[PDB]
This record gives C-alpha cells, sequence and structure tokens, in this order.
C-alpha cells in the first residue's frame, strides 16, 4: 500500500502512545499534533529532569522550524 | 533519547515533499481511516 503513510502513522504513535488515551485532537493535522504535543512534553521533562537543557533548547527549535515548514505546505 | 529521536525524525519527513505533505494535510481523525485500508 504505502509504507510512506506508515512511517507517518509509527512516527505518530511515538507522540501519542498505544498507552492510548491521552489522545490528540481528531481536527489537527498530524504535524500540528505532533508539534503541540512535543512542546508539552519537552517542558514537562526538561522540568522533571529527563532531559538537560541542551536537549530542551533544541526540542523546542526544532519544533519552531517544522512549524515554519507547516506554515509554507 | 526518545524525544530527540522523534523530533528528529519529524523533521526528516518535513524535510522531503510527500511527506511533508501527508503530515500537514492528513487529520489525525484520517488516520484510522487511512489506515484501515493500508
Amino acid at each position: 500500500d504505502e509504507q510512506m503513510y506508515q512511517r507517518c502513522c509509527n512516527l505518530f504513535e511515538k507522540f501519542f502512545p498505544s498507552s492510548s488515551y491521552r489522545r490528540p485532537v481528531g481536527i489537527s493535522s498530524m504535524v500540528e499534533a505532533m508539534v503541540s504535543r512535543a512542546r508539552i512534553d519537552a517542558r514537562i521533562d526538561f522540568e522533571s529532569g529527563r532531559i538537560k537543557k541542551e536537549e530542551f533548547t533544541e526540542i523546542m527549535k526544532i519544533c519552531s522550524t517544522i512549524e515554519e515548514l507547516r506554515r509554507q505546505k | 533519547g526518545g524525544s530527540m529521536e522523534r523530533i528528529k525524525e519529524l523533521r526528516n519527513l518535513m524535510s522531503q515533499s510527500r511527506t511533508r505533505e501527508i503530515l500537514t494535510k492528513t487529520t489525525v481523525d484520517h488516520m484510522a481511516i487511512i489506515k484501515k485500508y493500508t
């Protein structure tokens, strides 16, 4: 069928696990859901000590880049 | 770690037109739908 759609779906599950019910918003695009989740998790995880300041900054910067690439298709 | 892996992968998928299209255009709701017939 398509492994490209499978690649996207597989990635989505890394932001919204089969530990299923902390659900994304159904009407959001896949990338918008994932970026929103990435940001919420990075702040909580940085607060909790699970990621370091360098990891937090790089995650937030990548999200803003991704958000730039959404707004232009 | 995982937070880095997954954001880097998303960034990489947004760097190629076909995957960028899938990810920007497809709603979360439609995912089970497309997935059912994949």
